[PDB]
């Protein structure tokens, strides 16, 4: 029972990231890179500032990683080796929090209420600044979730251990690249 | 209408999670315990002034002490928690957690949480602290804690029976007005 809640949390909190990567992508990107808007001279053309690496990160998720953690639904167990199997594309995490910073200061000195309007507009919970924390989050939250797998898991549990040692890993990685 | 940041920091021992789950939905979450809450956001009002008031967590941060700031500015609001059961909780609000809100949001608004009131009060759980040659944190402790980091106010609540919940975070948003 408890591996079953954890796993289905797994499972929807993936889609959720999934959805909310996606939502960002196609508001507050989408405005900037369209033309469909004045863009403050201060942000045009440094959207790859703003965003950083998000594209890239959402197309794992949506084009593989939530694909393959669907496949480990009835296999709580065994989740741990869907997390050694795509190691190296959580190391586009490292990127995406290196970049953070230089995000967050170029939207407050010279963005003025441009996202602001859009949210707004699009009737957005979530700010832009909530958007762009979530993979910060995500990546931190995923030990939690094999943290919480161990304590309820037997001598199966190889399967998740070196599935933590990679999540573990993977924000120290991103914690130790910051200035 | 006026938009509220309010990020939740401290140990994981304090149940951060479950504190802001039990605060949206009114229970507490009783049977599986989730680890995640997505960033909130939803309209109360206090004193009668109607407010949109966003929550952000932060558990699975703790060990990450260049990527937990990242949440930090534009913060109108921090709640610092420790849980009433464990005096490393609570040292840590001096040790680790004052200063580094501090740092990054000097003259933003705290507000001193103390979370699992209703164990304060547990035999198993006081005895388990007996044990180790500790008590729980009783309220003048709070009290001291908040003045010296500088606090608008200490609160103690439970999420399990409700206690001092819903008032955390009204005055989470008094401190913004
Ligand atoms: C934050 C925060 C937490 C808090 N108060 C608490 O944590 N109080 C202690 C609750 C722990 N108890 C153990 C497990 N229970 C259970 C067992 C078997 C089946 C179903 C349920 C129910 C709950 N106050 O603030």
């Amino acid at each position: 029972r408890k591996k079953e809640f954890i796993m289905a949390e797994l499972l929807q909190t993936e889609k959720a990231y999934v959805r909310d990567l996606h939502e960002c992508l196609e508001t507050y990107l989408w405005e900037m890179t369209s033309g469909v808007e004045e863009i403050p001279p201060g942000i045009l053309n440094k959207e790859h500032i703003i965003f950083g690496n998000i594209q890239e990160i959402y197309d794992f998720h949506n084009n593989i990683f939530l694909k393959e953690l669907e496949k480990y639904e009835q296999l709580p167990e065994d989740v741990g080796h869907c997390f050694v199997t795509w190691a190296d594309k959580f190391q586009m995490y490292v990127t995406y929090c290196k970049n953070k910073p230089d995000s967050n200061q170029l939207i407050l000195e010279h963005a003025g209420t441009f996202f602001d309007e859009i949210q707004q507009r699009h009737g957005l919970a979530n700010s832009i600044s909530s958007y762009l924390i979530k993979p910060v989050q995500r990546v931190t939250k995923y030990q939690l979730l094999l943290k919480e797998l161990l304590t309820c898991c037997e001598e199966g549990k190889g399967e998740l251990k070196d599935g933590l040692e990679v999540m573990l890993s993977v924000p120290k990685k991103a914690n130790d690249a910051m200035h | 209408m006026q938009a509220i940041k309010c990020v939740v920091v401290g140990d994981g021992a304090v149940g951060k999670t479950c504190l802001l789950i039990s605060y949206t939905t009114n229970a507490f979450p009783g049977e599986y315990i989730p680890t995640v809450f997505d960033n909130y956001s939803a309209n109360v009002m206090v004193d009668g002034k109607p407010v949109n008031l966003g929550l952000w967590d932060t558990a699975g941060q703790e060990d990450y002490d260049r990527l937990r700031p990242l949440s930090y500015p534009q913060t109108d609001v921090f709640l610092i928690c420790f849980s009433l059961v464990s005096p490393a909780s609570f040292e840590n609000v001096r040790a680790k957690w004052y200063p580094e809100v501090r740092h990054h949001c000097p003259n933003t608004p705290i507000i001193l949480v103390g979370t699992k009131l209703d164990l304060r009060d547990d035999k198993d759980t006081i005895e388990k602290l007996k044990e180790k040659k500790l008590t729980p944190i009783t309220y003048p402790q709070g009290l001291a804690m908040a003045k010296e980091i500088g606090a608008v106010k200490y609160l103690e609540c439970s999420a399990l029976t409700q206690r001092g919940l819903k008032t955390v975070f009204d005055e989470a948003i008094r401190a913004v007005l």
